[PDB]
RNA sequence: UUGACUCAACACGGGGAAACUCACCAGGUCCAGACAUAGUAAGGAUUGACAGAUUGAGAGCUCUUUCUUGAUUCUAUGGGUGGUGGUGCAUGGCCGUUCUUAGUUGGUGGAGUGAUUUGUCUGCUUAAUUGCGAUAACGAACGAGACCUUAACCUGCUAAAUAGCUGGAUCAGCCAUUUUGGCUGAUCAUUAGCUUCUUAGAGGGACUAUUGGCAUAAAGCCAAUGGAAGUUUGAGGCAAUAACAGGUCUGUGAUGCCCUUAGAUGUUCUGGGCCGCACGCGCGCUACACUGACGGAGCCAACGAGUUAUCCUUGGCCGGAAGGUCUGGGUAAUCUUGUUAAACUCCGUCGUGCUGGGGAUAGAGCAUUGCAAUUAUUGCUCUUCAACGAGGAAUUCCUAGUAAGCGCAAGUCAUCAGCUUGCGUUGAAUACGUCCCUGCCCUUUGUACACACCGCCC
């Protein structure tokens, strides 16, 4: 079960809505502006976030949500 | 037991002196390590004092612990010798 | 000063121990801790034995 | 004398333990904050914290001279070696080592075990403090025994953030009944921690920051 | 002819850390052949007992950790600066030791 | 001496016990009944000692007996007083189960006169009250998640003669060799610079990215290349909530209450012991053979420990490795130690028969540890060298470096592992299912139960 949390959500939710126009749909650079925005306590958790915030722009880009 | 005077009398202007000694739970010790008579006799003495009072015990980890205040150091000074002696329990 | 009241010892029980304890039963003298089982868990997080793993 | 390291921070350590409880039974009503022991050549202090420092200082220091008496004598130190520095509280009502004493002397003067439960749990709140829990276990009426928590705020009871900043202080007291366990749980700010400055839960974004649309 | 050896024994990272930085920044400032920190294993001391105080309960066995940390650092100093830095470098819960010969 | 009653007792009270631990019983000292008062005494209140004696005795406890310090004691009262004497149904602290999993506590609102109810769930999904979604609920908190330790993949980011590599003063061994040498290395603080391999400070790395498919083409699911990593990366630690009339007053100068205190439920020395058996129950061990046993020989690991008076051990030599000998390394990744292990393999025998598989069991000497080993510590040289010939009904653990088998390190130790905790080697079959037997959670439903079916009742 990779179900996410409500912190990770909560935190996926509030970097898309603060930094739309300049994320890039690439991992590498998502999890370089997530850990540079972000004072994410661990790089594993900040990496669960920034694998629901890309997963999240393919979600968008795909359809409205 | 016995308890002799002079061995007393050697304690008590110890104790007047310093005001604290090691006094450790021991039974049968080698003399005392602090010149201070063999076992039996002080622990004895201790206690004779402690229950006639001004001088109270703590015990921590096997090692009986004493302190004395004004009233005690001028009825051991009293008792050992004239009224003034010079070593007060205020030094400095 | 005494005579046949405290034998004296150099090997086995009755030469080492505690401070306030010395039971003889679940004792360690491991890194010359000598001291009993509960009281090295009431007082290990003090001496440096912290649970990590 | 030389000795290896594995036995000498193994001794060091039953030493210091040694310390801290005889500085406990010793200290009653001086509001023991706790003690920083450290040991080294060349005029070795040691740092006693406790509530009452106008009791911890004697008239001439007379309170200092028989403590480091005692101690000298009872681990045979030489003279002008060992001396202790008095400092009076950090945290006081933040500080759980001393509370905990305050709350117990305010319960054995008699009064009523809720209410001064509440006025060290209204002292403790204003001192700082996110989360209190004061836990009694035992028996205080009658024969049934009965365990009662008066937990106010917040409360942690996990791993390490439960470990870094929750100081939890147990203590036995007596009394005219049988003998009462007493538990005070405190939050250290979370600033006043070990290593950790944010907790993992609590996470906080930059600013949205933006420009013109165009940028001519 | 004269090489100055120091420990640098202790378990609290941070500090022991601090410490050999200091020395390490002295010995920069004032060149004795430049000589940085060396690292040794470390000595950790596993030992397991049990929680229950009496016999009664399931088998459960707690295993408590103890590890500590040295460095070395050797260094071609002077008497009097030797003096100095160690009267600078005094900290709590650092134990150092010097050797001459 | 005892307690602990399937999960919560049968290698446990870290329990491998000669005296000490020993709390049990017999012989026998010491008062450690402090303190003060009613009170003689001070021509001795009374302690100790030499001679002979009872008593294991050197018990001056004492007895015929003298001699000193001679003012602190006692003829007695009460009371501190010690108690491993009892109460865990009085409790504190802790621990073990409920629970190796997944709920708990409020407030403001809505419903009911009230007990109470919603919030705390139609649906989908997860290990999860984890999440999406509707939603008389909204806003919260605790817990889980999250957090920390360990395990490998990699970085020339300040490193290291307490560790390895190379050059180089430093020399030995022959097939080749006088351009023709490969190699082991000897010393390596005599000397220099580097960490691939040793160490740790910081870190990077995976988030099921990446396409290929299901699921209301959300939350979520499956397979695959790359990669080290997909099971929440693995295994653990702390772990809300209340429940046990659970254990521990024999860990605890932690303690309430009952009892005793001098002919002491006080201290202490000796002998017997907790290990004493015509049995029933456990947890582990040995072989029941050729896959073994014996004998030679090549050899391949990890975690851990050790002397301030008094531990871990090397070297020459003696020996019945069971000991002892002398200089000696070690306060320590510098010495044991590179803990050259076991398992395995090359070769010969035992030839298939409870026999040379298996050492239950009995006897004679050889040493260390310990006032000293009977009721043989421990091993050793041997001989006698048996049951057992894969074990019925029942029952226990186990899903990948897993079981199984093997060995090693530490704990308790003056000595003694068949126990416990960890490590490493050799290394499989079986499922990716179910509630059918056996239990746990949720919802609906029924109840004459509510100490709650080991119930109530005729
Ligand atoms: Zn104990």
């Amino acid at each position: 079960g990779r179900v996410r949390t409500k912190t990770t959500k909560r935190a996926s939710r509030v970097v898309i809505e603060k930094y739309y126009p300049r994320l890039t749909l690439d991992f590498q650079t998502n999890k370089r502006i997530v850990d540079e925005v972000a004072i994410i306590a661990s790089k594993r958790l900040r990496n669960k976030i920034a694998g629901y915030t890309t997963h999240l722009m393919k979600r968008i880009q795909r359809g409205p949500v | 037991m016995l308890i002799p005077k002079e061995n007393r009398k050697a304690i008590h202007q110890a104790l007047f002196q310093q005001g604290v000694l090691v006094a450790k739970k021991d039974f049968n010790l080698p003399k005392h390590p602090e010149v201070g008579v063999p076992n039996l006799q002080v622990i004895k003495a201790c206690q004779s004092l402690d229950s006639r009072g001004y001088l109270k015990t703590r015990y921590n980890w096997g090692w009986f612990y004493y302190t004395l205040t004004n009233e005690g150091v001028e009825y051991l000074r009293e008792y050992l010798h004239l009224p003034a002696e010079v070593v007060p329990a205020t030094h400095k | 000063e005494n005579v046949w009241f405290s034998h004296p010892r150099k090997y086995g029980k009755g030469s080492r121990q505690c401070a306030h304890t010395g039971r003889r039963l679940g004792l360690i003298r491991k890194y010359g801790l000598n001291i009993s089982r509960q009281s090295f868990r009431e007082y290990a997080n003090d001496i440096g034995f912290v649970k990590y793993r | 004398f030389t000795i290896s390291k594995k036995r000498k921070f193994v001794a060091d350590g039953v030493f210091y333990a040694e310390l801290n409880e005889f500085f406990t039974r010793e200290l009653s009503e001086e509001g023991y904050s706790g003690c920083e022991v450290r040991v080294t050549p060349s005029r070795s202090e040691i740092i006693i914290r406790a509530t009452h420092t106008q009791d911890v200082l004697g008239e001439k220091g007379r309170r200092i001279r028989e403590l480091t008496a005692l101690v000298q004598k009872r681990f045979k130190f030489a003279e002008n070696t060992v001396e202790l520095y008095a400092e009076k509280v950090q945290n006081r009502g933040l500080c759980a080592v001393a509370q905990c004493e305050s709350l117990r002397y305010k319960l054995l003067a008699g009064l009523a075990v809720r209410r001064a439960a509440y006025g060290v749990l209204r002292y403790v709140m204003e001192a700082g403090a996110k989360g209190c829990e004061v836990v009694i276990s035992g028996k205080l009426r009658a024969a049934r025994a009965k365990s009662m928590k008066f937990a106010d705020g917040f409360m942690i009871h996990s791993g390490q953030p439960a470990v870094d900043f929750i100081d939890s202080a147990t203590r036995h007291v007596l009394l005219r009944q049988g003998v009462l366990g007493v538990k005070v749980k405190i939050m250290l700010p979370e600033p006043k921690t070990r290593q950790k400055k944010s907790l993992p839960d609590i996470v906080v974004v930059l600013d949205p920051k933006e420009e013109e649309p165009i940028t001519k | 002819v004269h090489r100055i050896r120091i420990t640098l024994t202790s378990r609290n990272v941070r500090n022991l850390e601090k410490v050999c930085s200091d020395l390490v920044n002295r010995a920069k400032d004032k060149q004795l052949r430049v000589k940085g920190p060396v690292r040794l294993p470390t000595k950790i001391l596993k030992i397991t007992t049990r929680k229950t105080p009496n016999g009664e309960g399931s088998k459960t066995w707690e295993t408590y950790e103890m590890r500590i940390h040295k460095r070395l650092i050797d260094l071609h100093s002077p008497s009097e600066i030797v003096k100095q830095i160690t009267s600078i470098h005094i900290e709590p819960g650092v134990e150092v030791e010097v050797t001459i010969a």
